[PDB]
C-alpha cells in the first residue's frame, strides 16, 4: 500500500509539516497500519496526547488527535518554611516549565517531588496537594498546597567506641544539640544533613588534634522515630592509640628557601601529633612560597605512622614551579566607580610578580572601603603561555549614599525639623560628602563636610568640615576645619589641620569658673545680673597621633593602644591656649593560652592659658560614666561650679529654684552642678576572666571582667586662698575610685556592654550611678 | 530608571574625533595590529544619528 | 518568637463504656523510664518473677503477684543508656544498651553475670535459643554469643540504608534456624551453629521501607511486614511468596489460631484470615494514635495508647469493646503476652498489672 | 553614645482598597534606649518612588518625641 | 496585564508604542505574546517588545529578549537589526547613572559593557555590509574604540603616578597594538617616554621619541 | 621629608645571580625563556630584544634596579648581552 495524502487538523502546538518530518514514513512512502503505528509512536515522542483516531479508506489516511488543556500556569498557596524564590525554582528545576506542558501524571510528580524535597529539608511530616483547572485556548492554571509539622527534633546524639573522651564532651561541639538548657534557648534542635557531615568532620579533626593518628570514622547511621517527627544519630569511632610526633623531613625541588623551610619545619620530638598542627605547617609552607612568587606550589604530607611503637614521621614534598607574574589586573562590575579609586587602594602590583598573600590583601582593602556587597576575586593564565597571569577583582556595587528628613511635634517640646544627605563615594570619585541639618525651637545646627582619602598617591587623605551650632547659656557659634592623616606605618597613623571657630556667648549665668576666665580675657562683666555677652574668634592647629597595634581587633587579648590629641591656637586668635589629650590602652596576657588577660587604660588630660589669657571653659575636661570612670553619673566628676548671687535671674521664679531667684539666696552658691577641670587624670585596671558558664562556641563572644578605676578632674588656677570657705578645686590630690564587674557581650543586637561598679572612694556631689549601659565601646 | 539620558537618544557619539593611523619614522616600525580591528570602511547611503528611524522594520513580522 | 505547625489530626480519643472494668491490679516505679526516647525497653517474665528497668540503668526483679522487688542493680559507671527488651531463661536475664554492651544476670539475686561489646548499640532485644544469645545491632549485625560468657561464636552483616527507622528486627528460630528483618527491605535467615547464610529476601520497593519488626515463623510459614512496605508470607524453605497485601506495618503483628493480627502505619487495627491479605474486620477508630504491640490476652486484644489508656479488642469480632484506666503519661513500649496475666511498662517508669 | 533596641507586632489598616494596603503596613511596637528610658508606639509605613515614608506616634514611659514623620533612602 | 480576547490587542498596543506610552506598550505586547504565543503575532510582536524595553531603558530585559530572538530566529530577514539593537543596549548599559549631568567622563569605569558593543556592531557591519544601519554602527564603532582607549590611558595615567614603570609601558604599548589610530594613544605616547627614561631605558625613550615628534601636529 | 608609608613598589622579572649565569651567547630564543622565565617587556617596534627589567622601591625611600638586556637576531638566536646590575644614577 501506498498512501498519496495525510490528513490533520488542529496542530495547535504543532504544525503538520513538523510532525510530518518527525514522522518516520511520509507522504508518498510504502506504509501500512505497523508503520501508521509508528507514525503514532512518534506523535507520542514529540508528545502531543496520547488520545488519536486513525481511519484507512483509500490512497489517503486520516488522522486526528484529541487535543485537551496542557498549557499551565502555576501557583502556590504560600509557604510557611521555605522562601518564595527557592519554592519557585525548585519547581522550574523538577520539570513544571510555566507555559510548557502539563499533565495529570506530571502533576503527580511534582507533589511527589516536592515532597522529597521537603523531605530532604527535613520536614518529613510533610504533605504536598496540586489541582488545576482548565481555561479557553488549551491552558490550565495550577495551585499547589503543602501541610507541615514542625520540623523534626533530633533526639540524643550519641558516639559509640570512644573512650579517650566523655561522649558529652565530643556532641558538645557538634553544632548539632542533644539539649537547648534553660538558658541560651535560642538554640534549636534542627537536623541538617550538611551540618551533620561538617560535625563528623569537627569529629575527626577533634581526635587527630588530639593525635590519634590512626584514628577513623568507620561507619555512621542516622534515623527516624516511627511518628516521623524525631531524629537520632549514632557514629562508631575506632580510636587505635594515641600518637606522639617524630622530625619532619622535607624533599622535593625547593627553589631555595631550603633554610627557612627548615626552621618553619623544626619540631621537638616529644610533642604529640596533631592534625591542625600538620595542615596549619603546611598552610604556612605554601604561603611562604606564595610571598616570593611561587603563587601555585605543589605540596604534601604524608604521615610515615609506625604499628611497633606509637610514634610517626612526617613525610612533606615540596616543588615550587613557576614564578608567575600578574600580567593584567582587571576590575568588573565596576560601574560608577573610577577605576583608580579601586587601583589606589588594591594592594597588588601589576607587572609584577603574584604575591597570592597581596591579591588576598587587596580584597580584604577593597572590602575596607564598604562601597561593594562583595569582592569575589579570580587569578587565571593567558593562553598560550606557561608563566603569566591575569588578576581579576568582581565586584556589587553597593549602593553607598543615604538621604533622610523627618519631623517632629508636640505642644510640650514644639515644632522639630530634620535633614540629612551622605554619599560615600560621591558620583564615584570616592570623595566622601555628608551635610546634616537639624532645627527645633531653639537650636539650630548645619554640618557639610568633605573628605578625599587620597590627596596625594599615598594614601595622605585630606578633609574639610564647616558646622554651624546655635543654641538657648546662650551660644551661637560656627566654623572651618581642614585636615590631613596619613599613616606612617602600618600601626601609625598620624594626622594633622588647622581651624576656625567663632563663638557668641550670651546670658551665662555669673559664676567663678567662668568669670575668672572673662578678666583674663579682659572683659568686665557683671556679676550681679544675667545679661553679658563675649563675641570671639579662634584659630587652631590641630595635631594627633595614633599607636594600634591591637591583636584581635574586637575583643582584643594583646597588644596596646595610644591615641594623642592636641590644640593650639596660633596668633591672631582671640583666645591664647592650649590643650593636650593622651588616651591609652594596653592588653597584657596572664595565662599562657590567652584565656586571662588584664587591661590598663588611662587617660591624661592638659590645658593652659597662653601670654597670661586663659583656656576658655567651653573646652574643660570632663570625667565619669561608662567612658572614663564607672560608677559616676556621666561627667559629674569635676569641681562643682559656685555660682555669685545674681537676684536679677531668669524671668520666672516658678520653675526650678535657681540660686539667686528673685527671693533667693545672696552668698556665692556652692553649686550641685558640674564643671570640668583644666586637668585631667583616670586610670582602670582591669582583669579579664572567663565565666563560671562557659562553652567554647560561646567563651570567645562573652568578655567579662573585674575592674579598678582610679579618676580625678582639678582647675589648676582655681585661687583656693582666696575663696576659703569652698573646696579646694585647684588639689589634685581629690582621687574618687570605684571597683565592679563587666560584661561586653557581642550577640546579634549589638556589642551590649553591661556593668555595676561600687564607688568606695567617693566626695560630696558625686551623683553615683552603680549600675550602667553601653554599647559599642 | 538611570539610563533614561541614554535611551532618548544622544547625538554626543557623533563628533568623536576621526581615527588617524600613526607613520612609524625610518628605521623602524610600529606594532603589528591585535585586535579591536579597524572597522571596513563600508561607506554608503545609510541614515545616520537622529535620522535613523530606530523601529522595528516597515513591516513587523 | 515561636511557631508550631502540625498535619494529622489524629482521632479525637473515641470511647465506650469500660464493661468488663478491666483495671490495675498493682502498679510499681521502678525509676524512671524512657520518656520521650523511642526505645524498645520493656519488662519480661520467669517463673512468676517479673522484670523490669530504667533507661539510666537500674533493674528490678518483682513478684508477679504483688509487685514488691526484690533486686537492685546499677549496671553503670560512678548513664548507662540501658536499652532494648529484658530477656530472661533459667539461670539469666540478658539486656542490651544503647553503649554496645550486652549485660547478663543471674537470676537468683541479680548480681552481673558477664559484659561484653557488641558491634554497636543492641536496639534489638535479645533472643536466645539452641543455647545461644542472639542480638541485632544497629549496625546491621547479628551476633550470636556464649550464654554463659558473652562470647561471639559467628557474626553476619546486613546493609544499612542511609536512613532508617530504629533497626530492632529481633530475631526468631525455628527447626534450628534464625530467621531476621533487617533495614533496606531484607529477610534473611541463618544456621543457628555456625552463621551459614541461607536464603534473603527483598520485601518491597525501596521510599523507607525497613522490615523493622520481628518475623514470626509458624508450620514454617515465615511472615515479615514493613514500614509504607508490604506484608508478606514466606516458605522457610525457599522464601517463596506465597501472597502480599499492600498493607503496611509500623511496629508489631502476632500470629494466634492461625490468625494475624496487625497495626498499621494509620494506627488502625485489624486481623486477616489465614491466608490472603483480606480483613475479617478492621479497627480504624484510632487514627493516628501511637498504638503498642496488640497482645491477646484471654480472648482478648489490648493495645495501649501512646497516652494513659489501654484499649480491648475482640479476638475474632470486628468489635472496640473497653478502656481501662488512663496510666501514667502513657505508653511506648510493647506489653507482655503473659500466660493468664498481664504487665505493661509505661513511658515514665510506673509498671501496671492488668486483671478483669 | 546613643542606644536603641525595639521589637514590634503588625496590624495593618485596611483603610484603602486591599490594592494599595498591599504597599501600606501598620504596626505596633515597643523600645528601650539610653540617650535610659522605655517606650511604645504606632506606626505608619508607605513606600513611594520618593522611598520610604512613616508616620509614628509614642509615649515615653520615663516622662518628648511624641510624634514623628521620617523619611530614608539609600540613592 | 490584560484579559486579551481579541488579537487588537496588537493594534492599540501600536498606538501605545507609537505614543510613547511605553509602559501600555510592554505590558500589552508581554500579555499578546503570553495569550499568542504561536500565532503571526510572536515574530510580530517580539521585536515592538525589543524595542519598547530598550525606550523603557529596561535593558537587563532587553538582552534577554535579543538573546532569545537571535537563539531562535537565526536567519530571521531582518536579523541586522536585532544585531544593531544588541550593540545599542550594550552601548546604552556604558552611559550608566547620572554622570554627564555632573559633567563627569565617565570614560574610566569598567568598559565591558562598551567593549562587549563594540564586538555586536562589528558583526553586524561585517555581516550587512548593505544594510541602512552600517553609517551609525560605523559611527557607534569609532566612539566605541576611543572610549576604550581613553579607559586604557586612564590606567596608564594612574600607573605613571604610582611609578609602577612597567606597568605603564606594558599597556601603553598594548594600545599601540591594538588601539593605534585613536586620539588617545597619541596621547599615551608622552607616558611611555617618560616610563622608559625614568627606567634608563634610554634607546627606547629616544625610539618613542622619534615617532611622537614625527606624528605630533 | 616625605614618611608616608607606601606599600613596597616592585617590578618586572625577578633576577637572581644564579639565574643570570644561566645566559650565555647563542643560546635559542626558547631557552632563554625557559631560564628565566617569559620576558616582561620587548621591544615591540620590530627589533627583536628582551629586557629583562627587576626594581624595587623597599621601604621608606629606598630604590634598586637591575636591567638585563638580550639582543636576539631574526628565527631566535641570541647575539649579544647588556647587564647592568645596578641603577646607573
Amino acid at each position: 500500500f501506498v498512501v498519496k495524502d495525510i490528513h490533520f487538523e488542529g496542530l495547535q502546538r504543532v504544525a503538520v509539516g513538523a510532525a510530518l518530518l518527525s514522522m518516520p514514513v511520509r507522504t508518498g512512502d510504502t506504509v501500512n497500519d505497523e508503520d501508521i503505528s509508528n507514525t503514532i509512536r512518534a506523535l507520542f515522542a514529540t508528545g502531543n496526547f496520547e488520545d488519536v483516531r486513525v481511519l484507512r479508506d483509500g490512497d489517503t489516511l486520516l488522522v486526528q488527535v484529541k487535543e485537551r488543556p496542557t498549557i499551565a500556569s502555576i501557583t502556590f498557596s504560600g509557604n510557611k518554611s521555605v522562601k518564595d524564590d527557592m519554592l519557585k525554582q525548585n519547581l522550574e528545576a523538577s520539570g513544571v516549565r510555566v507555559g510548557e506542558s502539563l499533565d495529570r501524571t506530571t502533576i503527580a510528580d511534582i507533589e511527589k517531588g516536592l515532597e522529597d524535597f521537603y523531605y530532604s529539608v527535613g520536614k518529613y511530616s510533610a504533605s504536598v496537594k496540586a489541582v488545576v483547572t482548565p481555561l479557553p485556548r488549551n491552558r490550565v492554571d495550577l495551585k499547589l498546597v503543602f501541610q507541615e509539622g514542625v520540623s523534626a527534633e533530633i533526639q540524643q546524639i550519641n558516639i559509640v567506641g570512644n573512650h579517650a573522651f566523655t561522649t558529652d564532651e565530643l556532641i558538645s561541639h557538634f553544632q548539632l544539640r542533644d539539649e537547648v538548657p534553660w538558658w541560651n534557648v535560642v538554640g534549636d534542635r534542627k537536623y541538617q544533613k550538611q551540618k551533620l557531615a561538617g560535625d563528623l568532620e569537627t569529629l575527626r579533626s577533634y581526635y587527630l588534634d588530639r593525635g590519634y593518628a590512626r584514628f577513623n570514622i568507620d561507619s555512621t547511621q542516622v534515623s527516624l522515630t516511627p511518628d516521623k517527627k524525631g531524629i537520632y544519630v549514632t557514629v562508631n569511632i575506632t580510636e587505635g592509640d594515641q600518637y606522639k610526633l617524630s622530625g619532619v623531613e622535607v624533599s622535593g625541588n625547593l627553589a631555595g628557601h631550603s633554610a627557612e623551610i627548615e626552621q618553619l619545619t623544626k619540631i621537638e620530638p616529644g610533642e604529640l601529633y596533631n592534625g591542625t598542627k600538620v595542615t596549619k605547617m603546611e598552610d604556612d609552607i605554601k604561603k611562604l612560597l606564595g610571598r616570593y612568587g611561587y603563587a601555585y606550589p605543589r605540596v604534601q604530607s604524608m604521615p610515615e605512622i609506625n604499628d611497633a611503637d606509637k610514634t610517626v614521621k612526617l613525610r612533606v614534598n615540596v616543588d615550587a614551579g613557576n614564578r608567575f607574574y600578574v600580567r593584567k589586573i582587571r576590575f568588573e562590575g565596576n560601574d560608577t566607580s573610577k577605576d583608580a579609586v579601586l587601583r589606589r587602594e588594591m594592594r597588588q602590583m601589576e607587572g609584577a610578580w603574584l604575591g597570592s598573600d597581596l591579591v588576598d590583601q587587596g580584597k580584604e582593602r577593597l572590602n575596607r572601603l564598604g562601597f561593594f556587597e562583595t569582592v569575589d576575586t579570580d587569578t587565571q593564565r593567558v593562553p598560550g603561555s606557561p608563566d603569566q597571569v591575569d588578576v581579576v577583582y568582581k565586584v556589587k556595587e553597593r549602593n553607598t549614599g543615604s538621604f533622610n528628613f523627618g519631623i517632629g511635634y508636640g505642644t510640650e517640646s514644639g515644632v522639630s525639623f530634620q535633614a540629612g544627605v551622605q554619599q560615600d563615594n560621591w558620583l564615584g570619585t570616592g570623595y566622601a560628602v555628608g551635610i546634616n541639618g537639624t532645627k527645633n525651637d531653639y537650636q539650630t545646627y548645619a554640618e557639610l563636610s568633605v573628605t578625599n582619602p587620597y590627596f596625594t598617591v599615598d594614601g595622605v587623605s585630606l578633609g574639610g568640615r564647616l558646622f554651624y551650632n546655635d543654641f538657648q547659656y546662650t551660644n551661637k557659634s560656627y566654623g572651618t576645619c581642614v585636615t590631613l592623616g596619613f599613616p606612617i606605618n602600618e600601626y601609625n597613623s598620624l594626622r594633622a589641620g588647622l581651624g576656625y571657630v567663632h563663638n557668641s556667648l550670651s546670658n551665662m549665668q555669673p559664676q567663678v569658673a567662668m568669670w575668672r576666665y572673662l578678666y583674663s580675657m579682659g572683659e568686665h562683666p557683671s556679676t550681679s545680673d544675667q545679661d553679658n555677652s563675649f563675641k570671639t574668634d579662634d584659630f587652631t592647629f590641630n595635631y594627633g597621633w595614633t599607636y594600634n597595634k591591637l591583636d584581635r581587633g574586637y575583643f582584643p587579648t594583646d597588644g596596646s593602644r595610644v591615641n594623642l590629641t592636641g590644640k593650639v591656637t596660633i596668633p591672631g586668635s582671640d583666645n591664647e591656649y592650649y590643650k593636650v589629650t593622651l588616651d591609652t590602652a594596653t592588653y597584657v596576657p596572664i595565662d599562657d593560652d590567652h584565656k586571662w588577660v588584664v587591661l590598663g587604660r588611662t587617660r591624661w588630660g592638659y590645658g593652659d592659658g597662653l601670654g597670661g589669657k586663659e583656656m576658655p571653659f567651653y573646652e574643660n575636661f570632663y570625667a565619669g560614666g561608662s567612658s572614663t570612670v564607672r560608677g559616676f553619673q556621666s561627667n559629674t566628676i569635676g569641681p562643682k561650679a559656685v555660682y555669685f548671687p545674681h537676684q536679677a535671674s531668669n524671668y520666672d521664679p516658678d520653675y526650678d529654684y535657681e540660686c539667686a531667684t528673685q527671693d533667693g539666696a545672696k552668698d556665692l552658691c556652692k553649686s550641685d552642678d558640674a564643671v570640668g577641670g583644666n586637668a585631667m587624670a583616670v586610670a582602670s585596671l582591669e582583669f579579664i576572666t572567663p565565666t563560671p558558664f562557659i562553652s567554647d562556641k560561646y567563651a570567645n563572644s562573652v568578655r567579662t571582667s573585674f575592674f579598678w578605676d582610679m579618676g580625678t578632674v582639678w582647675d589648676t588656677n582655681w585661687d583656693s586662698s582666696q575663696y576659703s570657705g569652698y573646696p579646694d578645686y585647684s588639689d589634685p590630690s581629690n582621687i574618687r575610685m570605684s571597683a565592679g564587674i563587666a560584661l561586653q557581650w557581642m550577640s546579634p543586637l549589638g556589642p551590649l556592654v553591661f556593668s555595676y561598679a561600687q564607688p568606695f572612694k567617693k566626695y560630696d556631689g558625686d551623683k553615683a550611678e552603680q549600675f550602667q549601659f553601653n554599647i559599642g565601646k | 530608571s538611570r539610563y533614561k539620558r541614554q535611551v532618548s537618544g544622544d547625538e554626543a557619539y557623533l563628533e568623536a574625533a576621526p581615527l588617524a593611523e600613526l607613520h612609524a619614522p625610518a628605521g623602524m616600525i610600529l606594532p603589528v595590529t591585535s585586535g579591536d580591528y579597524a572597522i571596513p570602511v563600508t561607506n554608503g547611503s545609510g541614515a545616520v544619528g537622529k535620522a535613523l528611524d530606530i523601529r522595528p522594520p516597515a513591516q513587523p513580522l | 518568637f515561636n511557631s508550631e505547625e502540625d498535619v494529622v489530626k489524629m482521632s479525637p480519643l473515641p470511647t465506650v463504656e469500660n464493661q468488663f472494668t478491666p483495671t490495675t491490679a498493682w502498679s510499681t516505679s521502678v525509676g524512671s523510664g524512657i520518656g520521650n526516647f523511642y526505645s524498645n525497653l520493656h519488662p519480661a517474665l520467669a517463673d512468676n518473677v517479673v522484670y523490669a528497668a530504667d533507661r539510666a540503668g537500674l533493674v528490678k526483679a518483682l513478684n508477679a503477684d504483688d509487685g514488691k522487688e526484690i533486686w537492685s542493680v546499677s549496671l553503670a559507671e560512678k548513664p548507662a543508656l540501658l536499652s532494648g527488651g529484658v530477656t530472661v531463661s533459667g539461670g539469666h536475664v540478658y539486656i542490651g544498651s544503647e553503649k554496645a554492651q550486652v549485660y547478663a544476670l543471674n537470676t537468683s539475686d541479680g548480681t552481673v553475670a558477664w559484659q561484653t561489646k557488641v558491634a554497636g548499640e543492641a536496639l534489638s532485644r535479645p533472643v536466645v535459643s539452641d543455647g545461644l544469645v542472639l542480638i541485632h545491632t544497629s549496625n546491621g549485625q547479628l551476633q550470636a554469643l556464649n550464654e554463659a560468657d558473652g562470647a561471639v561464636k559467628w557474626t553476619v552483616n546486613l546493609d544499612m540504608p542511609s536512613l532508617s527507622l530504629r533497626g530492632e528486627s529481633a530475631p526468631t528460630t525455628a527447626f534450628g534456624a534464625a530467621v531476621v528483618g533487617g533495614d533496606n527491605g531484607r529477610v534473611s535467615a541463618v544456621l543457628m551453629e555456625q552463621g551459614q547464610m541461607i536464603w534473603q529476601q527483598r520485601i518491597s520497593q525501596a521510599r523507607l521501607s525497613d522490615v523493622d519488626t520481628t518475623p514470626v515463623v509458624v508450620n514454617g510459614v515465615v511472615f515479615a511486614l514493613a514500614y509504607n512496605g508490604n506484608l508478606t508470607a514466606l516458605d522457610l524453605r525457599s522464601g517463596q511468596i506465597m501472597w502480599k497485601r499492600e498493607l503496611g506495618s509500623v511496629n508489631d503483628f502476632i500470629v494466634d489460631g492461625n490468625r494475624i493480627y496487625l497495626v498499621d502505619q494509620n494506627d488502625r487495627v485489624m486481623a486477616l484470615t489465614i491466608d490472603g491479605g483480606v480483613t475479617l474486620w478492621t479497627q480504624s477508630d484510632l487514627l493516628h494514635r501511637l498504638l503498642t504491640s496488640p497482645v491477646l490476652y484471654n480472648g482478648n486484644l489490648v493495645v495501649g495508647d501512646s497516652e494513659g489508656y489501654l484499649h480491648w479488642i475482640n479476638v475474632e469480632d470486628g468489635r472496640f469493646v473497653a478502656q481501662q484506666k488512663v496510666d501514667s503519661s502513657g505508653f511506648q513500649t510493647e506489653p507482655v503476652a503473659a500466660d493468664g496475666k498481664l504487665l505493661i511498662q509505661a513511658k515514665d517508669g510506673t509498671v501496671y498489672s492488668i486483671t478483669r | 553614645a546613643m542606644a536603641v533596641a525595639s521589637l514590634e507586632f503588625i496590624t495593618p489598616t485596611p483603610f484603602i482598597s486591599d490594592k494599595y494596603a498591599n504597599s501600606v503596613r501598620t504596626s505596633f511596637f515597643w523600645d528601650m534606649g539610653t540617650v535610659i528610658r522605655m517606650s511604645a508606639g504606632i506606626a505608619l509605613q508607605w513606600m513611594s518612588p520618593l522611598g520610604p515614608l512613616v508616620f509614628s506616634y509614642a509615649q515615653p514611659f520615663k516622662k518628648a518625641e511624641q510624634f514623628q514623620f521620617n523619611i530614608g533612602k539609600t540613592w | 496585564v490584560p484579559d486579551n480576547p481579541p488579537n487588537e490587542i496588537y493594534a492599540t498596543a501600536q498606538q501605545k508604542l507609537q505614543d510613547g506610552n511605553w509602559r501600555q506598550a510592554i505590558t500589552q505586547l508581554e500579555a499578546l505574546d503570553n495569550r499568542y504565543p504561536f500565532g503571526p503575532y510572536s515574530q510580530q510582536v517580539q521585536l515592538d517588545l525589543i524595542y519598547a524595553y530598550y525606550k523603557n531603558a529596561d535593558l537587563p530585559l532587553a538582552q534577554a529578549a535579543i538573546d532569545r530572538f537571535i537563539r531562535l530566529n537565526p536567519t530571521h530577514p531582518n536579523i541586522d537589526y536585532v544585531m544593531y539593537m544588541r550593540g545599542l543596549t550594550n552601548m546604552a548599559l556604558d552611559d550608566s547613572a547620572l554622570q554627564g549631568f555632573f559633567g563627569v567622563d565617565r570614560s574610566d569605569r569598567d568598559p565591558q559593557h562598551a567593549r562587549a558593543a563594540f564586538s555586536d556592531f562589528s558583526k553586524l557591519v561585517r555581516g550587512y555590509p548593505n544594510s541602512q544601519y552600517t553609517t551609525d554602527a560605523t559611527k557607534r564603532l569609532v566612539f566605541l574604540k576611543d572610549r576604550l582607549a581613553k579607559y586604557e590611558y586612564s590606567v596608564a595615567e594612574y600607573y605613571t603616578e604610582r611609578g609602577a614603570w612597567v606597568a605603564v609601558v606594558n599597556r601603553v604599548e598594548g594600545m599601540l597594538r591594538d588601539y593605534p589610530d585613536t586620539q588617545a594613544t597619541r596621547d599615551a605616547l608622552p607616558l611611555m617616554e617618560n616610563a622608559y627614561r625614568q627606567m634608563q631605558m634610554n634607546a627606547q625613550a629616544e625610539k618613542v621619541a622619534k615617532i611622537i615628534a614625527a606624528n605630533s601636529s | 621629608e616625605r614618611v608616608v608609608y607606601r606599600p613596597d613598589i616592585n617590578q618586572g622579572n625577578y633576577l637572581t645571580a644564579n639565574d643570570v649565569s644561566k645566559i650565555r651567547v647563542g643560546m635559542t630564543q626558547q631557552q632563554v625563556a625557559y631560564a628565566l622565565g617569559t620576558p616582561l617587556m620587548s621591544d615591540p617596534f620590530g627589533t627583536n630584544t628582551w629586557f629583562y627589567v627587576f626594581r624595587q622601591q623597599p621601604g621608606h625611600e629606598g630604590v634598586t634596579q637591575q636591567t638585563l638586556t638580550l639582543t636576539f637576531n631574526s628565527s631566535g638566536v641570541l647575539t649579544n648581552i647588556d647587564n647592568k646590575p645596578a641603577l646607573s644614577g
